[PDB]
RNA sequence: GCCAGCCACCGCGGUCAUACGAUUAACCCAAAUUAAUAGAUCCACGGCGUAAAGAGUGUUUAAGAAAAAAAAUCACAAUAGAGUUAAAUUAUAACUAAGCUGUAAAAAGCCCUAGUUAAAAUAAAAUAACCCACGAAAGUGACUCUAAUAAUCCUGACACACGAUAGCUAGGACCCAAACUGGGAUUAGAUACCCCACUAUGCCUAGCCCUAAACCCAAAUAGUUACAUAACAAAACUAU
């Protein structure tokens, strides 16, 4: 995901990145909504390091 | 049978009937052994067993062919097409 | 052909074989009904549109005392036999 | 007079009950021997139908171990100078005589491949035949 | 108890595939004269699969190399480089009759 | 008695293996013009032309040369839900047998 | 009843077959089980089959 | 005698009507009969290639499925930047020629033209390709480099992102093609097909518009070849 952004700062106007940038936010989100409903410390100490 | 004259349709019709015949089994010659439902192209028809109190409730093309068979319980459902062939 | 399956002992380098097991079987069973047949005073035709054979087939059924047909087969021959043979005719009782 | 429906069952199937209908008076002859002698395979139509998806057929291959031994001698030797007949039942092949005697060798306790297959040629050799090795 | 049946086993006697011209060969964009070889003479166009008979990897490699040549300047475009018209032939092509 | 399966071990056509490039020895019995109709042994017969050497002594019943290719003749085109056989064998004359 | 892996246990009859009544006590009943395991082939043939015939009694 | 009139639906009557009106006879209900309006009943546990029906595409939320097994892919033309040019054409120059373009046949146009030699820019990407790869779709096939193609591998909207071509706003480019327009020819007319000239525009940068026979008219994920041919086509079917 930084990668991506690094990538869309640069290049704006792609948009097969930009897709994959949303994409790859929204399967994060969907893992980390996973992780908190199994085990929430680490899902805190996941949150806090990442800054997400 | 098909020809150009009805009188002559009909000649042709009975002696070719013969030729194709089925024999249909029949418990105790009243009703047919177990229920029945079939798909006929696009003819759906289900059969029913029944007692000997209650029979012959089916179609009027169907009750002519139950009693030229001998079988005289019977219930059946038409759905779909209604095509007298089919 | 699909329903010959049953029948072949394998395939050998694309060549199938067929069980001469289940032959037996079956041609035992074969030459004891055609016999059974001909006891009886049965008509037998001996059926074959094969171009190589036709001649010794024929013969065959020559010296059987039987029937034999290798020529080109009318449409209505066993169906509409009055038609094409006569007013009364004894269809055959087996075909070989 | 009869039926003449060909899917509806096989030739007896049909007889007996036109029989037991009351229909046919005229029992044939042949069904009498029919019932003291009935096929493997009651005659019943079916349509071919063709086969789809990951279904294959259930024929096994015909391999056996001398064929392994005849793969060598074919790929080193090539056909061998003796012409084949197939003829003669009893017919005894060149590469035939070489796999009779290569079973033979390997009974002796030898495990290695090329032992066996130079032996072998050493062996047939000393009976006169030729062994012209291809290329 | 019976030994002569026929055991589960792959064929033996499956010949080895055939190769390519170009097999288990590296192409490359600067030797023209492998690359001149699949080139019409009079015209200079590129002979396809059913003319070469290259395999599916070795024609695509091919054409990349020729191209890549054509323009960084080491084979002309055209016509085939005359120093190179007597190589022995690999086409299946005719055009004397 | 003995059981099917040796009979098919010891079988001459199972010891030949392949049928491409076999050296197998045929008889004659048909002929016309310029075909000779050759049973090698095989399922089915093949054809080949008579040689302009010595063709006055090919005659039924000779015994001949041949270099099977193919066992049988058999190809699949496409639509075909079944191969089309051609009901013959492929073979090349090398010469007359040499008693 | 067509649609479904066993239609015949949305009629009457099989609804009504199921013969487990709860005491006046009872009021909540939870159940927990796995989609994955050989252990869980019974609670979750009992989701699939008895549940609708105790909450229909 | 398509007149007067009849019908619940299909229909009848246009000088030989079992349908109009009357008569004879018959049929069916019965102290009721017929007509008119409401009501009982009646659609899909059926379907979605050709019939009304799979929405242009992907992800995700709500929600729901998991239950046996098993599964991260891959030479090649994805995409977005940066640099680059072979073949053709044109500005332009020299030389020769008087004609050059155009059609089934001509006219108009050009003669500032045509042929040959020399040659930027813009635009478009022979043969390879009888190959079938990449991307979610629409799409992509001249060369080089950089960045790069989600998910340990289910379903999911009206939400988020994208979407050929045509069209709009502003700046730049213009070889060539070219709606509109003008001329020529054809035709009864030709504001059409055919011929000549030229504009919007097709192109680059930034923004918008969000439409297609966006069609492989066949939705996604797992499977089966059993059962079984409406027709035609690209065989039939099960589970969520
Ligand atoms: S067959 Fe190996 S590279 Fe062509
Ligand atoms: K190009
Ligand atoms: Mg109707
Ligand atoms: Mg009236
Ligand atoms: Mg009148
Ligand atoms: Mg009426
Ligand atoms: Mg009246
Ligand atoms: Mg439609
Ligand atoms: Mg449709
Ligand atoms: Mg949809
Ligand atoms: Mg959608
Ligand atoms: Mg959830
Ligand atoms: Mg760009
Ligand atoms: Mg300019
Ligand atoms: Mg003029
Ligand atoms: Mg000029
Ligand atoms: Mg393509
Ligand atoms: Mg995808
Ligand atoms: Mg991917
Ligand atoms: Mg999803
Ligand atoms: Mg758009
Ligand atoms: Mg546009
Ligand atoms: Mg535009
Ligand atoms: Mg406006
Ligand atoms: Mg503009
Ligand atoms: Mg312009
Ligand atoms: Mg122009
Ligand atoms: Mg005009
Ligand atoms: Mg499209
Ligand atoms: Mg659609
Ligand atoms: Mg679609
Ligand atoms: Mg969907
Ligand atoms: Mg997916
Ligand atoms: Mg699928």
């Amino acid at each position: 995901i930084r990668n991506y952004e690094e990538h869309m700062q640069k290049h704006r106007k792609d948009k097969a990145h930009k897709r994959f940038l949303l994409m790859s936010i929204d399967q994060r989100k969907k893992m980390l909504k996973n992780l908190r409903e199994t085990n929430y410390a680490v899902f805190e100490k996941i949150c806090k390091e990442l800054g997400i | 049978g098909k020809a150009t004259e009805r009188a002559d349709a009909f000649r042709k019709a009975k002696n070719r009937a013969v030729h194709y015949l089925h024999y249909i089994e029949r418990y105790e010659d009243h009703t047919i052994y177990h229920d029945i439902s079939l798909k006929f192209k696009r003819t759906h028809i289900k059969m029913k067993k029944q007692p000997r109190g209650y029979g012959l409730h089916c179609h009027r093309a169907i009750m002519t062919i139950c009693r030229l068979i001998g079988i005289k319980d019977l219930y059946a459902k038409v759905s779909g097409s209604v095509n007298m062939l089919n | 052909h699909r329903f010959m399956e049953p029948y072949l002992f394998g395939s050998r380098l694309g060549q199938d074989i067929i069980d001469l097991e289940q032959t037996a079987a079956h041609l035992q069973l074969a030459l004891n009904f055609t016999a059974h047949v001909a006891y009886r005073e049965g008509i037998i035709l001996f059926v074959s549109r094969h171009r190589q054979f036709a001649h010794l087939i024929e013969t065959t059924a020559r010296d059987c005392g039987e029937y034999a047909h290798t020529r080109y087969f009318k449409g209505g021959l066993l169906t509409n036999a009055p038609l094409l043979l006569g007013p009364g005719v004894r269809l055959p009782d087996l075909i070989i | 007079a009869g039926s003449r429906l060909e899917t509806v069952g096989s030739i007896f199937s049909r007889t007996r009950d036109l029989i037991r209908a009351g229909v046919l008076k005229e029992k044939p002859l042949w069904l009498d021997i029919y019932n003291a002698f009935p096929p493997l395979r009651e005659p019943v139509f079916r349509r071919p139908r063709l086969r789809y998806g990951k279904a294959k057929a259930a024929v096994q291959d015909i391999f056996y171990h001398e064929d392994r031994i005849r793969a060598k001698f074919y790929s080193a030797y090539g056909s061998g100078p003796k012409a084949f007949d197939l003829f003669n039942p009893n017919f005894k092949s060149t590469c035939q005589r070489f796999v009779e005697k290569y079973i033979e060798l390997q009974r002796l306790g030898e495990t290695d491949e090329e032992k066996l297959f130079v032996e072998a040629g050493k062996a047939l050799l000393a009976e006169g035949v030729t062994l012209r090795r291809v290329g | 108890s019976n030994e002569d049946l026929p055991v589960p086993m792959e064929n033996p006697y499956k010949e080895p595939l055939k190769k390519c011209i170009l097999c288990e060969k590296h192409v490359d964009y600067k030797n023209v004269q492998l690359l001149s070889q699949f080139i019409s003479p009079f015209t200079g166009c590129i002979y396809g699969r059913h003319i070469t008979g290259l395999c599916g990897k070795k024609q695509k490699e091919i054409t990349k190399a020729i191209k890549r040549a054509q323009i960084l300047g080491f084979m002309p475009v055209t016509y085939k480089d005359p120093a190179y018209l007597k190589d022995p032939k690999v086409c299946n092509i005719k055009y004397r009759e | 008695v003995e059981s099917f399966a040796s009979m098919l071990r010891h079988s001459p056509l199972t010891q030949m293996g392949p049928a491409k490039n076999k050296l197998v020895i045929g008889q004659i019995f048909h002929i016309v013009e310029d075909d000779l109709y050759i049973d090698f042994g095989g399922k089915f017969h093949c054809v080949c032309k008579r040689p302009e050497v010595d063709g006055e002594k090919y005659q039924k019943g000779t015994r001949v040369r041949l270099r099977l290719l193919d066992l049988e003749l058999t190809s699949r085109f496409l639509g075909a839900t079944t191969d089309t056989t051609i009901l013959e064998a492929d073979a090349v004359l090398l010469g007359l047998q040499e008693s | 009843p067509m649609k479904g892996r066993f239609p015949i246990r949305r009629t009457l009859q099989y609804l009504g077959q199921g013969d487990v009544v709860f005491k006046d006590s009872v009021k909540v009943m939870t159940v927990n089980y796995n989609t994955h395991g050989e252990l869980g082939e019974g609670a979750r043939k009992f989701v699939f089959f008895n549940i609708p015939q105790i909450q229909y009694k």
